[PDB]
């Protein structure tokens, strides 16, 4: 599921006029456009960070797993954080930021910039870390309030329970399950390195911003039915009387194209929204829980799940 | 009974100072209110813009100049204002869409918050759920979430089964727990100790196969009443 | 327009998302109030203001055993709004 998306700030007057002091001049009769045009790109700045303190920031307390890694014969090894590489990250996380991806530099020289998130990918692993040690000790319980130790049989007896089958069904055939758990979590890491196309969401989301950036690049290459698309050889070719024309028309065409990608900008901003928000309830009903709706954690009788963090998104394994 | 209602009573007490103390607790409502006001006074600021013409009003525009120019004067006008009322009019369907979506979330939670008890986790309050109460606010809705939260816990030892008599017992709606001599079975949310029985427990094969069990007794009530 | 404050008065610090001057690193951790970027973001407090690194939380380890259990022995009624 995705959830956040790129933050770009847009300077006008280099945009517009680039380096003509009379364009400036002549822009400041034009309204108040760059001050809306700022103000909703801030605002979907901004936005992106509440997306992604909802989805992520949960939990009151940063949780830790035991030094001794026993849980009955269920091996978890594949997701919890690995101690020897600086990125502390899980190997299906480190395969997911693998595989997720001078055009920076003539973007920055037009006025285009994008800026950095709040939140870094450090803390956003250490939030998914605590998230896995919280229900892996305690359970569903570290949701609704304290945190309360378990042990992991009986909590997975606990969830056979929610499930319409009873404990002694779990009790005496835990060396199956355990290993069909192991095995399972083999197959998917090796399913997510094999196939390159199942992180195609957010691989969208990312082309979608640098093309829509590109177009506007691109834009000021048009002449709009100027004679020219340079504003130093208008202005040194005729005189004030007639370039005013010419002007005009170049930079209402620019400012045309630059409140179109706004606008794009705010519609795709509301549907990583709305994946957001969805990311989020999938966090507190099947992470926290035990979920009882049908087909919303996953397809047969739900169990549990467990979040892992991607570029611009987050992962569920359930 | 009465301990939670002196706990409901004090909670609903106390909300009416969270909500006056902090000046920020209402902001979405008056970000909308803002965000209206923001809009129309952007719109009514464009109308003095040049927009590239001699000047911003029309009158003086027509009566100083002649048809020809005077007609480039006011067509530069039209088109700077049709296009302030056409942004306009695209960033007010955005907004509602955004409003229409918070609504029906809103619809949904009064549906089953309000009108029944939630069993989603997180959608009516932080916690357990009991019930919801309404109130109208300008322009919103307001929820009150009353929840049952645990508190003052214990550490206890406990175990999957109990083997007695070569079979294995495992409890019906509780757990096992032991403050270290002997063992009882409690429910899972707040404790209660209870002399183990057939009535509260289940047999299921024997102690051979299971990881953990332990060793003790089941008190069965018919033999008392059947040996006197 | 001519405002430019010099350097050492102000501190010069090097962020991931710029050069801040005006403001000291702290090596504490604190939950922060205005956000800067890159998990740095500064408050006011001494007297100045400080830049730091903000916290997510308090740490806590659960202690978990073979056959240890938690059980709760009262609880509290708590009413939250939602607008
Ligand atoms: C009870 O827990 C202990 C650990 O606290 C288990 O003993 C072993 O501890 C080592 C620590 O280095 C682990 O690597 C092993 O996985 C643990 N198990 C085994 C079988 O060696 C002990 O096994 C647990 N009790 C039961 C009945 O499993
Ligand atoms: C949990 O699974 C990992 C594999 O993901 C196990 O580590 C492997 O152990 C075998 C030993 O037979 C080695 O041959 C592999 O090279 C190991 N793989 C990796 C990636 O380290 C690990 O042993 C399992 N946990 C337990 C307690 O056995
Ligand atoms: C249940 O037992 C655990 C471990 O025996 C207790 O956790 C310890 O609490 C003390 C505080 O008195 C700390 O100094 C220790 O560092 C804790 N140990 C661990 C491993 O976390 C826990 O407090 C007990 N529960 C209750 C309610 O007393
Ligand atoms: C565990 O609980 C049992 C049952 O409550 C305790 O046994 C009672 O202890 C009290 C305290 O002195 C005595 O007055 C009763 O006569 C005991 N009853 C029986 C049937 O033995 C036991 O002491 C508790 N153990 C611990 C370590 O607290
Ligand atoms: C629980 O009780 C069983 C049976 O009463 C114990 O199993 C016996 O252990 C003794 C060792 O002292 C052996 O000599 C016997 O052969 C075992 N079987 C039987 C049928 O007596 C068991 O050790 C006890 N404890 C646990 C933890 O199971
Ligand atoms: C459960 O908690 C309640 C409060 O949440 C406890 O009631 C308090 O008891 C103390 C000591 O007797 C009094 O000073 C308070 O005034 C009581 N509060 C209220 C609201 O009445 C209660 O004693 C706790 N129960 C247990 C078994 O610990």
């Amino acid at each position: 599921l995705p959830v956040s998306m790129t933050k770009t700030s847009v300077d006008c007057t280099m945009y517009i006029c680039g380096d003509s002091t009379e364009c400036s001049n002549l822009l400041l009769q034009y309204g108040s456009f760059c001050t809306q045009l700022k103000r909703a790109l801030t605002g979907i700045a901004v936005e992106q960070d509440k997306n992604t303190q909802e989805v992520f920031a949960q939990v009151k307390q940063i949780y830790k797993t035991p030094p001794i890694k026993y849980f009955g014969g269920f091996n978890f090894s594949q997701i919890l954080p690995d101690p020897s590489k600086p990125s502390k990250r899980s190997p299906i996380e480190d395969l997911l930021f693998n595989k997720v991806t001078d055009l920076i530099c003539a973007q920055k020289f037009k006025g285009l910039t994008v800026l950095p998130p709040l939140l870094t990918d450090e803390m956003i692993a250490q939030y998914t870390s605590a998230l896995l040690a919280g229900t892996i000790t305690s359970g569903w319980t570290f949701g609704a309030g304290p945190a309360l130790q378990i042990p992991f049989p009986m909590q997975m007896a606990y969830r056979f329970n929610g499930i319409g089958v009873t404990q002694n069904v779990l009790y005496e055939n835990q060396k199956l399950i355990a290993n069909q758990f192991n095995s399972a979590i083999g197959k998917i890491q090796d399913s997510l390195s094999s196939t390159p196309s199942a992180l195609g969401k957010l691989q969208d989301v990312v082309n979608h911003n640098a093309q829509a950036l590109n177009t506007l690049v691109k834009q000021l290459s048009s002449k709009f039915g100027a004679i020219s698309s340079v504003l130093n050889d208008i202005f040194s070719r005729l005189d004030p009387p007639e370039a005013e024309v010419q002007i005009d028309r170049l930079i209402t065409g620019r400012l045309q194209s630059l409140q179109t990608y706004v606008t794009q900008q705010l519609i795709r901003a509301a549907e990583i929204r709305a994946s957001a928000n969805l990311a989020a309830t999938k966090m507190s009903e099947c992470v926290l829980g035990q979920s009882k709706r049908v087909d919303f954690c996953g397809k047969g009788y739900h169990l549990m799940s467990f979040p892992q963090s991607a570029p611009h998104g987050v992962v569920f394994l359930h | 009974q009465k301990l939670i209602a002196n706990q409901f009573n004090s909670a609903i007490g106390k909300i009416q100072d969270s909500l006056s103390s902090t000046p920020s607790a209402l902001g979405k409502l008056q970000d909308v209110v803002n965000h209206n006001a923001q809009a129309l006074n952007t719109l009514v600021k464009q109308l003095s813009s040049k927009f590239g013409a001699i000047s911003s009003v029309l009158n003086d525009i027509f009566s100083r100049l002649d048809p020809p120019e005077a007609e480039v004067q006011i067509d530069r006008l039209i088109t700077g204002r049709l296009q302030s009322l056409q942004t306009y009019v695209t960033q007010q369907l955005i907004r509602a869409a955004e409003i229409r979506a918070s609504a029906n979330l809103a619809a949904t939670k009064m549906s089953e918050c309000v009108l029944g008890q939630s069993k989603r986790v997180d959608f009516c309050g932080k916690g357990y759920h009991l019930m919801s109460f309404p109130q109208s606010a300008p322009h919103g809705v307001v929820f009150l979430h009353v929840t049952y939260v645990p508190a003052q816990e214990k550490n206890f030892t406990t175990a999957p089964a109990i083997c007695h008599d070569g079979k294995a017992h495992f409890p019906r709606e509780g757990v096992f727990v032991s403050n270290g001599t002997h063992w009882f079975v409690t429910q899972r949310n707040f404790y209660e100790p209870q002399i183990i029985t057939t009535d509260n427990t289940f047999v299921s094969g024997n102690c051979d196969v299971v990881i953990g069990i332990v060793n003790n007794t089941v008190y069965d009530p018919l033999q008392p009443e059947l040996d006197s | 327009p001519t405002w430019r404050v010099y350097s050492t008065g102000s501190n010069v610090f090097q962020t991931r998302a710029g050069c801040l001057i005006g403001a000291e690193y702290v090596n504490n951790s604190y939950e922060c109030d205005i956000p800067i970027g890159a998990g740095i973001c500064a408050s006011y407090q001494t007297q100045s203001i400080i830049a730091y690194t903000m916290s997510l939380g308090a740490e806590n380890s659960v202690a978990y055993s073979n056959n240890s259990i938690a059980i709760p022995t009262n609880f509290t009624i708590s009413v939250t709004t939602e607008i």
